[PDB]
């Protein structure tokens, strides 16, 4: 048998009361939510050295400013997810050190190397793309700090997806060359964009109890796909491809059939050896470290 | 108007050329936190650049931001040698920051009445703007100097480094003169009185010392660059330099 | 052909990109006699690139070495990895270096009995030079392993932060094996035996760890590179770039 | 009266015996030697970093491999030059120091910025062709580990002028840009070129004892004439001009007559106040410090 507190709690989630900070919660759902929040702050973090790495480069004023402010943004929600974890009991530089020694986890995504300028409108449009669907996804997520900071996020993000779609149909409908480098882009990040979503419905431990207690609306294969369809039509707009020889559009279901992702690639990324994920950890690393006495100078002012 | 636009440049070029510099500062501060601020920071001068570029080229009658940024190489830019100089630590980005932003707020407060309108309205959106940055950079100031032991002197050593470089705040040719007789462009000699009064006044209750040296150090305006600048903007105008005349 | 190109531009790429970091040492040693040996190394490496690209070049039937270091761009580009690595401290250098050293060693060793002439002749100059390299740099490796308590940790972490890239060194691909089934190329895979006897001893009379993680990064070959290239192309290429097509 | 120490000394100088040595001298002599040679050893370091500054970014791999060679010679040419002074009885490290420390000079051509690849065929052709003449006449001077260095080096350092004067040539034959590129770095290159022969006869505090002990064979305004004249042919070959109005020949004496130096601009680069002088002894500073962890690593090997 449940207890009376465990019994209360599932009628609380089933009828869709949202979970205030004050509200009794199960230890594995604090942690869980502890969790997934607090590494979805990281990837805002993380995300942040892959798009910085062409703000000096840009070819455009206009596009650099763009950059700019998305870079801006990035490090504002990565507050907000702080703040929202926090409301759960841990603290902000408690899972950033965890994060920093590997203890946690990140976006796969943010593995990848930009490897052209085409990368960032690339990054603008699907990972983002990929990252909306998720985020909107979670806009009725059981826990209310949560849900609430996706909407916050997702009115303001949306926006500049945009902008970096906008950035792409630029070399679409520019130069050869252009056309050649947003292809690549596409080439190098459409099955990483793809994997962000998560492992397969039956490989996923933390799913089972999540979709069970609400916390996950959707299970990360019908987000997939969901991205999937909204998306290839983008890049039919685009004049571009998708690299992958099994998508196919399947009438009787509705839906786009798609090749299998590879998993083997992504157990590698989540597990530190991936592209970039050591320079990542390093940069992240050499900030804190050599901006210690920074902290400590803050610090002594304060008090004063 | 080939005065006019020389002058409009160089304001353009001092934003843009620390612009670029803030910019090598993203996902690499002590806090999310500066992250925010710098980049903040960063995108408000860009903005000022594109500003002023803009006007610059409609000034001209030829080209834009862009062709202006992009196609001129070291020796026709003419930033301030001071918003060239490297990041460094975090105290001479702060160091290099309170000077610019102080000299930013004396200018751009008396270039607000300039009988230029363009130039008027270009500086009203820009005084906002840097008061923030000013806030910010001496607030930074005084807790690195009157912070902990290390700082301090981190913050003297930075402020040491770059002192030479402010003499050209104050440099005047016959284009700022000029203008300035015309009731049009500020006369940099007269913006020591207040920068000297706010700087001196900044590094006393961050608990510093100013600099004895006479500073000396000048020729950005003419063109005649540190050796830093050079390498800045190899990386800046790559993608444009192969592929140039294109949309983006 | 096409395929000895590309095998051939490898070569090339390796010695030019590490050149340039060589490069960026000038004048920055802890000794005039350092500094002089390590331009006197980015040279000899210099040369070879410009050997290997010359040839590259002919077999391609255009361009020349300066059309290929200096109008292709970092997805272009096929160095390993690991010689596009930042120079870091002077352990990080000679780390490197090492790794490289002993690598060429046994390439070139094996590279100059090609039934490719012009590979031979290429190689047989190499090696003269490579032997050399890695006298200096083995060395270094032994002075500060087996030096004080500091170096011997600093050439610990510069050995351990190289260590994944190692990889690449002996990754094979199809041009690799289909040129080495002609009797033409090395097949990296059996240079593992020459360099782990090499570097493992030279890590061991050092007084130094080889370290356990599993080397795992590779890409660099397929024009798969860290974020690191693409701006020290863009710093090469930039006066190419601005002005092509002419003559210096 | 001269001691008899004194007049042997005298008769040795004036009858062109070569000074070795474990012969006597006076302590001003020696400190004279030690001083112009110590200072030309630094020069010899100092001009790595404006020539160096290109290496990355220089536009053939031909003019390349010619730099690298060009700074590499330098290094070697400071060498010869730090054993030569070491004769004296001073030490290499400690001479060293004192040019760190701002106590001793070097070449006053080195505190001025590389802006263009221009500027490193210039200082090839203008700069060793300056360094050039002072040194052949330097073969004679009355010190013979001096004399005998002056003779090592001149015989290598000519063939790297020429190559210095050949990119120039390709600069002064090639597009429109390349030949304004050439002619700017003429105009910022040529009175500091002239400079490097020191100051007028009248104003070389230094000089009465050196030509009186035939250290100095020729006094600097003879040096600066000879190159003007040497020189103006070769800016004439490259069709290019001198920034000197006052420029013209004289016939009556068979020579170039020319302006008048910036003699207040050349004080104020020797007290350090020139526009690279802070970043050329920041970057020795920097590379003797940051180095002080080999250098004692290097020690402790060498003791085992
Ligand atoms: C759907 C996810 C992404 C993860 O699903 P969950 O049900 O929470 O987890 P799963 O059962 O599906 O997977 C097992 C494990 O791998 C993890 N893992 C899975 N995918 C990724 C990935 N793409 N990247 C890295 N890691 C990923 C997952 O975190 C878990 O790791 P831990 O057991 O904690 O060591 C959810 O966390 C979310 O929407 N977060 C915010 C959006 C983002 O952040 S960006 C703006
Ligand atoms: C002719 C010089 C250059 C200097 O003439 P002297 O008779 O030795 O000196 P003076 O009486 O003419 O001048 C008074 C002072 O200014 C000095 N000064 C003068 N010019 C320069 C200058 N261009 N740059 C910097 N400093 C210069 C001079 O060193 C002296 O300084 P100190 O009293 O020691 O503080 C001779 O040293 C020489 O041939 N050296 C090797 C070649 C080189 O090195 S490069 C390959």
């Amino acid at each position: 048998m449940r207890s009376t507190q465990e019994e209360r709690f599932e009628q609380r989630i089933a009828q869709e009361t949202a979970i205030e900070p004050q509200d009794w919660m199960p230890d594995a759902y604090r942690k869980t939510l502890i969790r997934q929040i607090g590494q979805h702050a990281h990837s805002e973090i993380v995300g942040m050295l892959p798009q910085g790495n062409w703000i000096t480069r840009a070819p455009t004023l206009r596009r650099k400013a763009i950059l700019l402010a998305q870079v801006q943004d990035e490090a504002g929600h990565g507050l907000y997810l702080y703040s929202a974890a926090e409301t759960l009991g841990c603290a902000r530089e408690d899972i950033y050190q965890k994060m920093l020694d590997g203890r946690m986890k990140y976006s796969s995504i943010f593995n990848y190397p930009t490897l052209s300028w085409a990368d960032i409108g690339v990054i603008g449009w699907l990972v983002d793309g990929a990252a909306i669907v998720n985020q909107v996804a979670l806009c009725r997520t059981s826990y209310g700090p949560y849900a609430r900071a996706m909407v916050k996020i997702c009115k303001e993000e949306s926006f500049h997806q945009r902008q970096g779609f906008e950035a792409c149909m630029a070399l679409a409908q520019g130069s050869e060359a252009q056309k050649q480098m947003l292809q690549d882009a596409i080439n190098r990040f459409w099955w990483p964009a793809l994997m962000m979503f998560g492992p397969n419905d039956d490989n996923s431990p933390n799913s089972a109890r999540s979709l069970t207690w609400k916390i996950k609306r959707f299970t990360n294969d019908e987000l997939r796909q969901r991205f999937v369809d909204n998306t290839v039509p983008q890049v039919e707009m685009l004049g571009m491809t998708v690299p992958d020889p099994d998508l196919h559009f399947d009438t009787e279901s509705g839906h786009y059939r798609f090749g299998e992702i590879d998993w083997q690639e992504f157990n590698e990324v989540i597990n530190g050896r991936g592209i970039c994920n050591q320079e990542r950890l390093d940069a992240k690393r050499k900030a804190w470290e050599e901006g210690t006495w920074v902290r400590e100078a803050a610090l002594a002012h304060a008090q004063k | 108007s080939n005065q006019l636009t020389a002058y409009t440049l160089r304001l353009g070029d001092n934003c843009l050329v620390l612009s670029q510099r803030l910019g090598e500062w993203c996902g690499h501060a002590p806090e999310l936190e500066i992250d925010l601020a710098l980049a903040n920071i960063g995108l408000d001068l860009l903005g000022q650049a594109r500003n002023f570029l803009s006007y610059a080229a409609e000034l001209a009658g030829e080209g834009d931001e862009d062709t202006l940024a992009f196609t001129r190489d070291e020796r026709q830019f003419s930033n301030l040698l001071l918003v060239e100089q490297p990041n460094g630590n975090f105290a001479d980005t702060i160091a290099r920051q309170y000077f610019i932003d102080a000299w930013h707020v004396a200018l751009f407060t008396r270039l607000m009445e300039s009988r230029d309108p363009q130039l008027a309205a270009i500086s009203a959106k820009a005084i906002k703007e840097a008061r923030y940055h000013l806030r910010f950079s001496r607030g930074w100031l005084e807790r690195l100097g009157n912070g902990t032991d290390v700082s301090g002197q981190k913050m003297q050593q930075a402020i040491n480094k770059l002192w030479r470089f402010t003499a050209e705040l104050f440099d005047a040719d016959e284009i700022d003169i000029a203008l300035s007789e015309e009731g049009i462009a500020v006369d940099p000699r007269t913006l020591r009185a207040a920068w000297e009064a706010e700087v001196f006044a900044g590094i006393n209750e961050a608990t510093l010392n100013v600099p004895q040296e006479q500073a000396y150090r000048t020729g950005g305006k003419k063109g005649l660059h540190t050796e830093h600048l050079g390498p800045m903007l190899a990386e800046m105008q790559y993608l444009q330099r192969v592929l140039p005349g294109q949309q983006w």
